[PDB]
RNA sequence: AAUCCGGUUAAUAUUCCGGAACCAGAAGGUGGAAUACGGCAACGUAAAUGAAGUUGGAGACGUCGGCGGGAGCCCUG
């Protein structure tokens, strides 16, 4: 549930949250890992203006879930949870694309409903550099 | 291999992850399992002869599989003999689509 | 001057226009060399099977221009 | 001049074309790394993947100053987050 | 008896585990070494000894008079 | 920014001939994907929006000495 940051490969500089840590090594990753979801895509600016349709375009989000060693995340004061982020991480979800794709879905779904809802504002708005 | 290392033809059918592909070794029959819950079953016939492409389509679309986790089709096995697809599910199922 | 070692893939390139001509070289090693001069690469095929050499050219596009060896 | 031998058995003085040199890092100065190192009109044709890193900045900076970049940002922020804070 | 990990992995590797309890951040160490060493240390209410081995990063004290 | 070989004259060749490529620019057409990706990582793929505005690299760089790599000439079986 804590915020983190990763400072390293494709997805720089993006916020995530802590989902399932698997800290405490792994197979795959013999490091400090952490399977996160995050936001690579910020949702727009939604203007009042803007038709309904329009709105929802800008507000679109695309989340990303990973696994990130702890050295190459970074940890953050703010932090976020939600029920259903919860227990929705799992090897299982990683190892099927599938799972994966849905998984995906899933937390940007929660994710939309978190900006919709307008909560998480500062984990939502893409960060500057 | 003797067309081009780029692949002849391509399909999408699954709605999910494409999990396996499976060939028969005998009968022309190709079976290709997903996370999806629908097993995509083609007949392809491939001749020796230089100007004979292989003609390759789909046969059947199997359906009607349960779907845990967002997984559906996970293992398919065809019979040694006949044409039979053996599908083990997420969920313990195994159907023998004979 | 690009060797093609796919048999279907020369098929259909000697089915598009792209091919101008055909020549199949005799070497001393026995093997025919299929070689077919298109518009922005030379594409040649070399086939130790006599047989399948002798099917290759009676499978040659009509249009296409067999040439002996040179 | 580079001076090779012919398929006729004659020695032929060949123009050499000039080395390219790789691009170098924009804060580093450095060059850059996993990009082809051509003349600038030879690098045109090649794509903007095989031009540009998957990251961000990605064929301006390097790595390493891209996360010294991330994380001198993220100092500049709190730090400016505590000076408000305390005014 | 407080091993160091001074360098700058070892320190990395001490100080962002938590393991370098005291932190002995010399002049000639890097800047940001020396805020993420403060950002880590706020993190977690860490010794930081802040000396005026490039950052003395002892996982532990010990006999060590501080 | 982008071309080599072989041959050819009374006097010509990277120009001519025969054969083989490369560059730039141009449209539409086909197919492919498209409604980008994996690795803690450096980095990689067939594709993989980017206005105004902002930044960088290359181009575009002093001189000498020694060493390594290769090529050719020469030497030698």
């Amino acid at each position: 549930g804590k915020v983190a940051l990763i400072t390293r490969g494709r997805f720089a500089g993006k916020k995530v949250v802590i989902l399932q840590a698997i800290d405490q090594g792994s197979k795959s990753h013999p490091f400090g890992h952490a399977v996160v979801a995050g936001v690579e895509r910020y949702p727009l600016k939604v203007t009042k203006s803007m038709g309904a349709k329009r709105i929802a375009r800008r507000s679109r989000v695309k989340p990303f879930i990973k696994v990130v060693n702890y050295n190459h995340l970074m940890p953050t004061r703010y932090a976020l949870e939600l029920d259903n982020l919860k227990g929705l991480i799992t090897a299982d979800t990683f190892k099927e694309p599938t799972q994966r794709s849905a998984a995906r879905k899933t937390v940007k779904k929660t994710f939309e409903e978190k900006y919709q809802s307008g909560k998480s504002a500062w984990f939502f708005t893409p960060l500057r550099f | 291999l003797d067309f081009s290392s780029k692949p002849y033809k391509n399909l999408r059918y699954h709605s999910r992850a494409l999990r396996d592909v499976s060939y028969h070794p005998s009968l022309p029959l190709f079976c290709s399992g997903s996370d999806d819950g629908d097993v995509q079953v083609f007949h392809g016939r491939v001749y020796s002869d230089l100007l004979a492409n292989p003609l390759i389509v789909p046969l059947k679309i199997l359906r009607n599989h349960k779907v845990v986790d967002n997984v559906g089709v996970l293992s398919t096995c065809w019979h040694p003999k006949e044409a039979w697809l053996f599908s083990a599910g997420a969920g313990g199922e195994i159907r023998m689509w004979t | 001057p690009r060797q093609i070692s796919d048999i279907k893939q020369f098929l259909e390139i000697a089915r598009r226009k792209d091919a101008t001509s055909a020549r199949i070289k005799k070497n001393t090693n026995k093997d025919v060399k299929f070689k077919l001069r298109c518009s922005k690469y030379l594409y040649t095929l070399v086939v130790a099977d006599a047989k399948k050499a002798e099917k290759l050219r009676q499978s040659l596009p009509p249009d296409l221009t067999v040439t002996e060896v040179g | 001049t580079r001076i090779i031998k012919t398929p006729g058995n004659n020695i032929r003085y060949l123009h050499i074309k000039k080395l390219g040199t790789i691009p170098r890092c924009g804060d580093t100065g450095v060059p850059l790394q996993g990009i082809p190192a051509l003349r600038p009109r030879e690098f045109a044709r090649l794509s903007h993947n095989k031009k540009t890193v998957q990251r961000a900045y990605g064929g301006c900076l390097s790595a390493n100053a891209v996360k010294d970049r991330i994380v001198r940002a993220f100092l500049i922020e709190e730090q400016k987050i505590v000076k408000q804070k305390l005014k | 008896s407080g091993k160091y990990v001074l360098g700058y992995k070892s320190t990395l590797k001490t100080l962002r585990s938590g393991k370098a309890k005291l932190i002995l951040i010399a002049a000639n160490a890097p800047p940001l070494r020396k805020s993420e060493l403060e950002y880590y240390a706020m993190l977690s209410r860490c010794s930081v000894h802040h000396y005026s081995v490039g950052v003395l990063a002892v996982i532990d004290a010990g006999d060590s008079d501080i």
